[PDB]
RNA sequence: ACGGACCAAGGAGUCUAGCAAAUGUGCAAGUGUAUAUGAUUCUUUAAACAUUUUACGCAUAAUUAAUG
RNA sequence: UUUUAAUUUAUUCAUUGGAAUUUUUCAUGUCGAGUCGUGUUCUUUGAGAUUGGAGCACUAAUACGUGUGAUACAUUUCACA
RNA sequence: GAUGUUAGGAGGGCAAAUCCGCCGAAUUUAAGCAUAUAAUUAAGCGGAAGAAAAGAAAAUAACUAUGAUUCCUUUAGUAACGGCGAGUGAACAAGGACCAGCUCAAACGGUUAAUCCUUCGUUUGGUGCAAACCUUUCGACGGAAUUGUCGUU
């Protein structure tokens, strides 16, 4: 029977978590990531785009 | 271990006084109600035992005395107490 | 100052007066009904030393109680079980006699009442008496005192019987502190539960 | 058991699965105690839930070096602070009866902390512009104008945080002034040695002062 | 995770590999530690060879705070502290650090290492090694007891 | 030798604790921010984010019944 | 709609008590008894020459006392309560 | 003490997840089994609240000392208990949540129980359409109480 008690959490570092955070900031500033993820992105100046 | 309250601790973790260096800093009614319940009580059965055997004044008898106090009340100190205060009581009705 | 020379009369019971008027009242006490209400006091300050007043809503009831263990209630010597529960004769009761007399009167006789204390009165070979205080914890003087009314509150019904009395803090281990009494204090059982309680937390 | 394993331990003989609980809970417990404090800290009107805590040192010479917040100012500290512990537990500061200042250290310290709070205390009417200089130490009543302006800015509570302690743990001597001789090892068995008969004379001179 | 389980893998191997002869039963050989000196004893003296048996006289309560003592060999105290203050300390031969080993939560110093020739060096501790006060007045330091 | 007349649907190495090995990952004489706190986060969010310059665990030193 | 903060305003006249601290003296007071404790028995505890509880027997001292300081004692210091 | 269909009141039963007392196993594990374990558990009896119980030290410590209770992290599967086998197993310190202290007894007050309750009346005003509710202190009566209420600390 299924219990309430099962590991329904985990405890991630937080040392990974930071890197996983700076790693996907730097795969989003690349144009054929966010192509490949899935963006229509084709007409966009430059994929690390920032506005005013 | 044994500090010292004057004479401040040695700075040193073992020994006597050790430890930091901080800067120390540092029968009127009674015995009127104890005449009347005397008065109005007496001893018990035990006390008078004890009091006779005081009263023997032998060093055997008062040895006897300390047992028996000590088997009458439990514990050495218990006894010890009660055969002083039956040795006063006992020296004062003899003056 | 009367209280003092009594209580240090009362400190002797082995005088021939004290041994005398206990034996006296025991001997009345034994022909007495098992529960039932005296007067007043019968040692006013010992009554008074634990929670009595003298207002209206307070009563005393004299409680006999029997001496000794209550032996096992198994059929005959005929427990079915290991060795070491084979014992009938020597069980001794958790709850103490002083306890169980303030419950005989406490129980379902004045229900109405709430159980203050208990004081020793007297003893006998087969039975040990004692006076029970009690309070009317619905009449106004005892409602209208800014003290003692605190009774009043709907949580300290049967205090004899949730062993909140002092007696039932006596039996309890509450009386000690400290190392002494260690897994006694929040409750015995309260106590254990949190001793082995397991606590997993989410995200381990 | 078989190979080579630690040899097994596992206290799971009663039945527990009656005792296991899972907080799932955690953070939404956090979430209503935060909420509770910010409701009562907006009741009470400016005033701070937080009391004034003494700065104590922990004790057993494991955490010696170490200073914490203790309950309560003793009666000492509140006297050298000029107030009642009466007074006192009116404003925010927790008085206990149970300690005692056995160093003068601590006992200026935690008098300097009270007085530090008292100057930084401003006492509000009880009677709505009938400011008075209150009793058992309560600092004046502060008046209308210095209430209005000092309750529009940010409110002191570093005053509540247990001290940070400045860290000497480096510093420089001239080489000159060290002492060459100095033999700590043989300093601390010396002791040790000695102990038990200065033990002896101290019980000595505790029985002859008795008379 | 529960589609990585060897037991997926042996999903129509009638045993779970588990045995055709052996079986898979209920404890065979007893529960827990059951069998200790029994039928279990080899495995007990070839894994766990003292685990029998008492040792030693009985310390009523502890009191672990009475007799914590953390240690730090001398070959660490001038990592200590920093880099820049190494180099001037290295630097300067009129001066030498004093360390307060008690600060960063040492108690004891112990005297395993090489302190560097020629750099005196003051350590204040609560407890000294008798090998660790020789190398730090050997390199022209000095020892000092603390509490 | 035992089970199986037939068909459908259900039907059995799982979950938790604790230990180790293996491998992947992060950091490294340090590592893990525990409980808890804060924050114009509060559908999601019971998760994410964060931690005014000695909490604690394991590791950093062993050995002895033990004073050590 | 509930309450609950800040913000509005209080002014005269009067005598009736109470409280905190600070000056100068008297006087070192009271402080829980079949209770504590001890022995024994049973149970309970990690508590081990007994952790608590209970039954029975004995049965205290008076703050200079008596309880704790995890090994049973005697003489005794100290700390805490 | 009785007795009262005297006046005014209370208890009883249900419900239980959490909570407080009592009583109290065996299956089980030990590869057998008796101490031990299961377990101070299940079953049984009784008693309360929105929480309960605990709680303001006859407490720790041994330190530069802490300061009611409860709970969380940890101490720690440690000190210890145990056919020292299987198994069992706390406490102090440390970090946090919360944070609150009090009164009887005893003392003192007799140019005066200074206390309390019952019943009957009076008004000081307020919110309610109403029903009803909150405030009000002048009493009078009858009692309780010196076998001790109240004030002071």
């Amino acid at each position: 029977p299924t219990k309430i008690w099962r590991r329904w959490g985990r405890k991630v570092n937080l040392k990974e978590k930071r890197y996983a955070v700076c790693s996907s900031i730097a795969a989003s500033g690349v144009t054929s990531l966010v192509l490949a993820r899935g963006h229509r992105i084709s007409h966009l100046k430059e994929v690390p785009l920032v506005v005013s | 271990g044994r500090k010292s309250t004057i004479k401040p601790a040695t700075g040193i973790a073992v020994g006597f006084n050790s430890g930091h260096v901080v800067t120390k800093r540092n029968s009127k009614r009674k015995e009127l109600i104890k005449d009347v319940v005397r008065e109005i009580t007496g001893f018990s059965p035990y006390e008078k035992r004890i009091i006779e055997l005081i009263k023997i004044g032998t060093s055997a008898s008062t040895k006897r005395s300390l047992k028996y106090a000590k088997k009458k009340l439990g514990t050495h100190k218990r006894g010890k107490a009660k055969r002083e205060e039956i040795q006063k009581v006992v020296i004062l009705q003899r003056r | 100052g009367a209280y003092k020379y009594i209580q240090e009369i009362w400190k002797k019971k082995q005088s021939d007066a004290m041994h005398f008027l206990l034996r006296v009242r025991t001997w009345e006490y034994r022909q007495l009904p098992v529960v039932h209400r005296v007067s007043k006091p019968s040692r006013p300050d010992k009554a008074r030393r634990l929670g009595y007043k003298a207002i209206q809503g307070f009563v005393i009831y004299r409680v006999r109680v029997r001496r000794g263990d209550r032996k096992k209630r198994v059929k005959k010597g005929i427990v079915h079980g290991k060795p070491k529960h084979q014992g009938v004769h020597k069980q001794k009761s958790t709850r103490n006699l002083k306890s169980v007399a303030e419950g005989k009167v406490g129980k379902s006789i004045c229900g109405n009442l709430r159980v203050l204390n208990s004081y020793w009165v007297g003893q006998d070979a087969v039975y040990k008496y004692y006076e029970v205080i009690l309070v009317d914890p619905n009449h106004n003087a005892v409602r209208n005192n800014p003290k003692i009314n605190w009774i009043c509150n709907p949580v300290h019904k049967h205090r004899e019987l949730r062993g909140l009395t002092s007696a039932g803090k006596k039996y309890r281990g509450l009386r000690v502190k400290g190392h002494l009494s260690a897994k006694s204090r929040p409750s015995i059982r309260a106590n254990w539960k949190r001793r082995q309680l397991i606590k997993l937390r989410k995200c381990r | 058991v078989a190979h080579n394993n630690v040899l097994p331990n596992v206290h799971l003989h009663k039945w527990w699965q009656r005792h296991v609980r899972v907080n799932f809970s955690k953070n939404i417990k956090k979430k209503k105690r935060r909420l509770l404090r910010e409701k009562r800290r907006k009741a009470n009107g400016g005033t701070p839930i937080e009391k004034l805590h003494p700065i104590v040192h922990c004790p057993t010479q494991r955490y010696n070096f170490r200073t914490r917040l203790g309950k309560g100012f003793t009666f000492e500290e509140l006297k050298g602070a000029g107030l009642t512990p009466r007074a006192a537990q009116t404003i925010g500061i927790c008085y206990d009866k149970r300690r005692k200042n056995r160093s003068e250290e601590s006992l200026t310290k935690n008098v300097e902390r009270l007085l530090k709070y008292k100057n930084s205390l401003v006492m509000i009417p009880l009677k709505k512009n009938k400011a008075k200089k209150g009793i058992g130490g309560i600092p004046a009543d502060a008046d209308k104008n210095t209430i209005k302006e000092f309750r529009n800015k940010k409110p002191l509570l570093s005053i509540f945080k247990k001290e940070k302690n400045t860290k000497p743990f480096y510093e420089t001597i001239e080489v000159s002034k060290i002492d060459k001789e100095f033999l700590a090892y043989k300093t601390l068995r010396r002791a040790k040695l000695a102990e038990r008969r200065k033990n002896r004379r101290q019980q000595k001179k505790d029985i002859k002062f008795k008379s | 995770a529960t589609r990585f389980k060897k037991n997926r893998k042996k999903r129509g191997h009638v045993s779970a590999g588990h045995g055709r002869v052996g079986k898979h039963r209920k404890h065979p050989g007893g529960r827990g530690k059951a069998g200790g000196l029994h039928h279990m004893r080899i495995n007990f003296d070839k894994y766990h060879p003292g685990y029998f048996g008492k040792v030693g006289m009985r310390h009523l309560n502890l009191l672990k705070n009475r007799t914590y003592c953390p240690t730090i060999n001398v070959d660490k105290l001038w990592g200590l502290l920093p880099e820049e203050k190494k180099k001037e300390f290295s630097e300067n031969k009129d001066i030498a650090p004093v360390i307060d080993v008690t600060r960063k939560g040492y108690f004891k110093v112990l005297g395993n290492g090489k302190l560097k020739h020629n750099q005196p060096i003051v350590v204040k501790a609560r407890y000294f090694s008798s090998v660790a006060e020789k190398k730090i007045k050997a390199v022209g330091g000095q020892c000092i007891l603390v509490a």
